[PDB]
């Protein structure tokens, strides 16, 4: 997955999170192979808000 | 370490120091836009330290 590096701070930065939820419902085959690093960029999201 | 420790200690400083700032915008009871614009600055200041 082409690294999209950003830090979640503003409540408006939900667009980066919603981008994967939308991608996962179109290409399950492709998502099932790169779910790995798409996870750790989203694991950074869970450290900040929760 | 996954997430740097030295910077995570700084987050505790901002977390409780910002709480003290609110107690002044209740006595001078500024319009939320004023109290928000200072709480927003501490987000940028802290994320730079990372």
């Amino acid at each position: 997955l082409k690294k999209i590096a950003e830090s979640f701070e503003d409540p408006s930065s939900i667009v980066v999170v919603l981008e994967f939820i939308l991608f996962a419902l179109f290409f399950p085959t492709e998502f099932n192979r790169i779910k790995g690093d798409i996870q750790n960029v989203l694991l950074l999201f869970f450290s900040r808000w929760y | 370490t996954v997430t740097n420790e030295f910077a995570s200690r700084f987050r505790t400083i901002v977390a409780t120091l910002a709480n003290v700032v609110n107690e002044r915008a209740v006595q001078d009871d500024m319009q939320k836009a004023t109290r928000s614009c200072t709480k927003q600055w501490l987000r940028h200041l802290e994320t730079q330290f990372d």
